[PDB]
């Protein structure tokens, strides 16, 4: 019962990435809502989508997301320099009596 | 909105440490609280969390570290405890107290390293 | 088009108003009436993880109130305090003058956390959530209600013919509305 | 005309409802001395004679389809009307046009 | 056939209401351009005449008792439709049965 | 008896209303199931045979200014109820008085 | 049954609806009228000290509303601002649409503090509040009223038959609403 | 007095109420509807600079609402969010229960800066603001409206005879209703 | 005017003890409110009961508290060696010009 | 398109001043507020009257303001020794694209 | 929320002394303050309280103390004065500053000792 | 409510200065934001205006400056900037940043004297 994303994701500079997250029946398909974060190295992690495609002030626009069926994705538009962090999905499972579950952590290279 | 957590160091196997964490600039009797722990170079993890005294204050905890460790929290004085007890192997990661969503908020970090 | 039915000789007909059959006599507002009557009644499984599972989360739909001026006293009763699992309401508070069901021998309260995927929560079955004399499409927070339907009826000229404890039981749940939900009965 | 398919029938019916005009007793009627909210409402019983309780329960049934489309199509938000609608369709359908004596809807006899 | 019972009877009646039509001059109905609320109001003299003030007040002192009653059994927060209902109660009772021809209750004389 | 007397006359009518009772279909009717508020009309076209159209639209001209005297009269924040006096008052005029037959205003051929 | 009363030639008599006398004449829903009359018109005392021993707080009981179309120009009305000892409301804020009584010759505005040990207050004989073409039975924060009674009339078929300033007297109180009250008027 | 139009076969008279003509038939409180018609249909200028000099900013007059069940087609709304130029609101939040006009090709939405020196704003020709299914005469913060006026009917007996995509275009506007206004469109 | 309360009060722990504040017809029976407080040698009192029977956040449940006639009772139950402490009871009187009045106190030990 | 104020006024302590700030028909005949500040030598200015009449709280009741035509008027009654300072008149012209205009100033002497 | 007591001392008798009050961590200017004696070693009492500027800005006074003291408050510089003027004997207390109940939270006192 | 204005001195001829302001005590994102010059013994004048991020974040500047100056904000920083460049003779002034009516609360003021 742990959301899965793929190990690493790489491209260009300008062009745009997607980011997955897999989710389960009782975990996205249930109807939890699916947190994004991401973690430059030696630093805690700061919120980047707080609901599935919501977004606090002071991120940049270049960030979205969207849920389909029981998955989740974050598209980030326009590789810069900056963009190079970990990001990790986050969910609430509904058969682990309401418990947080974290994604496998995606590391971004340009 | 300030969060800082201290009072945590290095433990023996099978020892007892107390963590705790200072929140200022919000309501803390309102909000539920979580505990996430970091192992070193990998993947985040929830330790658990504890709900606001109004709901009836109850506290879950993670598969793995049910029954070793218990959340609380005082209201007067604004502040969230962990105690980690029967600390055995492979417990070493940096320790958060985070907010409840929206604005997380995550604090700076408590570096744990059980010694053996 | 709403089905008038009216009471014969201590017998009930739906009066059918496209034709016209004056023998029917209705010489006052006061032979008027709404009647609220239980889904209990009918023989469905009153468990609370029963009665659960017909209703459900939706969002798009504004909801609606009808009064009603009689009730049927009601066996059971329920009271939900649902949360989300960071700590958020998905309930909304009830609006001014909506009181819970006066007489209910069984209050059934809830509480607990699920994901609350809807804005409100309405009948699976299309029935109505029974309040003091109004009747409304969706769930209020921390309100006592009893499953229900309504009926109009003409009521006979004479007038003689027609027309308390509590207790609450406590549970707590995780995973509210969802496939496999857990409780736990205080 | 109308038969009861319900899987039960509970006959009883065990009812409240509130007096309109009761015969006050001195100062009850004044608010600041009458009864409390929930002293208000009076009780009855009544049994399924000449089978008319299981009417009234498949009546409600069959009415709530209708119901609902009605609600579905206002927009008010609390409906007080549908009695007063009634009995203005009740006179209307039988004084709304010419009555010609003898006719099959002019109910006067002479 | 009412009597004045109260200690004192002022026999004059200054009093305000609104026109609901009033023959408007110009742009004067135009809510941008009429007047502000406080100067929508008529008001009049009218005098004791023929003892009718006297039983005026007379009857609202005995109105009060039922009309508390009402609002009491009541769940609506405003009540607009008093005035309504006694119109249409007062068409049901004259047609909303059988009118037969030299009855006491038939008003039409042949 | 109405002439327009408009700058000009779009003589074509599409219009959209709500069917309050459409025949539903299965479990349509349930609000769970049913469509969303957006999805709740129908429409369609009218032409302006018989010169139907440019009437209709100066009657709406010509109502506005009584509406208007009307709605600042009232103290009710929404009217929902101008319809229901329409027909109380029209039934009062015809029947609120002793019907004399052969009158001008006894609508009764015997 | 709520006594209508039916204006004859320059009479009035109480309409008896239970029997059927049709020689009053009602052709249009215009003849019917609701007149709020005041209750100083009936010689009861004016005097500040006096007026507030009717009033009363009480918990448990909903107010209501009802509309009047006609009213009395008053002589007196009365302007509330009270407030608990610590410091807070013990009167709740005038509803969207609830203004003050139109025309009245003298305002008695009344400031200060008390105990205020009820959710609303009520008139003791039952009377009501009577605001700008609303009756209602609690008395709202900062608003003028008057005190009156609502009458229902049938007028005649004739139109023509039937149908500014402003001074203030402040006042401070202590003991509100009490049985020795302290009021001092500047 | 409100003119209450009948369809006679296929043409439109206006019922005068005075006199009664009992030909026409009004067998149930079905065949009564109320319809809202828009004004771009008479030929005013639709241009957003012409449009927004009929509105206008007034104090001391409570707004009314009033329904109506069935409208036409619009070709153009509009929709402001309007500020002081401090930064304020000027126009009011839409109350529970008034959503946007349902149909329009086109919505002008207009963000800017003005006076707003007034606390509603009114049609200086009298006409009413339709929103879905109620009209009234100010304007709301955020919610697209369309231009128009009410008019009653009685339907003929027969029912057979008688009864989608948006596009926005954004501008910015500084002195917002005043002599010279600044519009960019985008 | 002033409310009088017991000097001393006294109990073996484990079980539980009330403490009486008496009041007047203008003080506490004419409908004002109660406070409780707890002074610790050395410190300042702190709120213990805000209302009659109300608690502020931080305050253990076995202190409670009842109004009967003009007489307030704090009752708590389980005397633990932490209790020890001074009581106060407060309340506004009515013929003192709303001035506050302060119990005597009492003094418990276990 | 700048509002002007008087060079200096002065008058004798106790008696009542008046200062103008005129305006245009775009700047305050416009309807825009109008907002005055009191310098101190030596210091920033504080808000004086926040709109045309208003007054934050801690400003004494000595200080009002009104709005004839186009113009504006600061009242200042009871001169102390106290109010020496500079006041300046501002206000939001509408020709300059709703940019603040700010007054000539006025030094006061007693 | 955080209320501090200052500026006083013992006073010969005749003398005057004045006391202050700093409030912070909520509005001030809303809120009814009240000044409360307690004798050492005895029971509480009430000095006084000064109403909202918004209601008046009234002040009442106990009996015993009636013309001899002084309450007074600055919402800009969010303060309040408590002015003792000929202070006699048996004026000895600690005083203290409180908040409008609820959450009436006493400040921590001030020692006033006439000496002769 | 503390405004404070830093990093600011003389420039010569053509030169680039930026200023600082630094808010506390209210919601920074929420309000609008002022600059207003006021030349040395003379009348108060206005330097632009910057709207909330909600609302666009457009920016206004008075018809001298138009071009030269530059207004920008930071809402996690709850900082306020203004750069000044190509800064001619005549820009000598007394800067300050003001918030939105009501509670204008000017800051204390910055002062910059170009040097030829
Ligand atoms: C009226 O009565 C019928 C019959 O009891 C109810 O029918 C059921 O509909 C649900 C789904 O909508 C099915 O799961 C049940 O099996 C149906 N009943 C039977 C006996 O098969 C119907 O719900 C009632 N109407 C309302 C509004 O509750
Ligand atoms: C109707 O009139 C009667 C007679 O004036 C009012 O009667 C009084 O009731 C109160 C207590 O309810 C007594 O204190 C008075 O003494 C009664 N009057 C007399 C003359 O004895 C009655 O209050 C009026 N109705 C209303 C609703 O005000
Ligand atoms: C009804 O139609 C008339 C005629 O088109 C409208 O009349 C205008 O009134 C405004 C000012 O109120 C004038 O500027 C126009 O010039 C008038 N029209 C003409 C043709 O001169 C009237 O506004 C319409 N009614 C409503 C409520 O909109």
């Amino acid at each position: 019962s742990v959301l899965t994303q793929p190990p690493s994701v790489s491209g260009a500079p300008g062009q745009r990435v997607a980011i997955s997250c897999t989710g389960s029946y009782s975990n996205i398909g249930a109807g939890y809502d699916v947190h994004w974060y991401q973690q430059f190295p030696g630093a805690a992690p700061k919120l980047l989508i707080y609901a599935y495609t919501n977004r606090p002030a002071g991120v940049p626009d270049r960030f979205s997301g969207s849920k389909s069926g029981s998955s989740a994705s974050l598209v980030i538009s326009g590789l810069q320099a900056d963009d190079e962090a970990d990001y990790y999905c986050q969910s609430y499972d509904a058969r682990l009596r309401d418990g947080e579950v974290f994604g496998g952590g995606t590391k971004l290279t340009v | 909105v300030q969060l800082v957590e201290s009072g945590g160091n290095l433990a023996k196997p099978g020892g007892s440490l107390r963590l705790s964490c200072a929140a200022s600039g919000f309501t803390f009797s309102d909000a539920w609280m979580t505990w996430v722990r970091q192992a070193p170079g990998k993947g985040l993890e929830w330790v658990g969390r504890i709900k606001s005294n109004a709901d009836g204050g109850a506290t879950e905890y993670a598969a793995p570290v049910r029954g070793r460790f218990t959340i609380s929290r005082d209201d007067s004085r604004s502040s969230l405890f962990l105690q980690m007890n029967s600390l055995k192997t492979e417990d070493t990661a940096v320790y958060y107290c985070l907010t409840p969503p929206p604005r997380r908020y995550w604090g700076q970090g408590i570096l744990v390293t059980v010694s053996s | 088009s709403i089905p008038l039915g009216v009471i014969h000789n201590s017998a009930l007909q739906v009066s059918d108003v496209d034709k016209l059959v004056c023998r029917d006599k209705l010489s006052s507002t006061n032979q008027l009436r709404s009647v609220g009557l239980n889904l209990e009644g009918n023989g469905v499984a009153t468990d609370v993880p029963s009665a659960t599972k017909r209703w459900g989360f939706r969002s798009g739909v504004p909801p609606k109130v009808v009064n009603y001026e009689a009730g049927e006293w009601a066996e059971n009763c329920y009271n939900l305090e649902i949360k989300k699992p960071d700590g958020s309401e998905c309930l909304p508070a009830a609006p001014d003058g909506i009181r819970g069901f006066p007489r209910c021998r069984y209050v059934h309260k809830v509480s607990g956390t699920g994901p609350c995927a809807g804005d409100f929560a309405f009948h699976k079955e299309g029935a109505f959530f029974l309040y003091d004399r109004l009747a409304s499409t969706v769930i209020y927070r921390g309100t006592t209600f009893a499953e229900g339907v309504v009926a109009f009826l003409i009521l006979p000229q004479a007038k003689k013919d027609f027309f308390y404890y509590s207790t609450t039981i406590r549970y707590q749940a995780t995973g509210f509305g969802t496939n496999e939900t857990e409780y736990l009965f205080e | 005309a109308i038969v009861n398919a319900q899987p039960k029938c509970n006959p009883n019916l065990h009812y409240w409802t509130t007096q309109d005009e009761g015969a006050a007793i001195g100062l009850a009627w004044i608010p600041y001395f009458g009864p409390a909210a929930e002293g208000i409402y009076i009780e009855g019983l009544m049994h399924n004679q000449d089978g008319l309780i299981c009417g009234l329960r498949q009546l409600a049934n069959e009415t709530t389809q209708a119901l609902q489309l009605f609600l579905r199509a206002t927009t008010e938000l609390r409906t007080f009307s549908i009695l007063n609608r009634k009995a203005i369709d009740f006179l209307l359908q039988r004084w709304g046009g010419t009555c010609h004596i003898l006719g099959p809807d002019c109910c006067i006899e002479p």
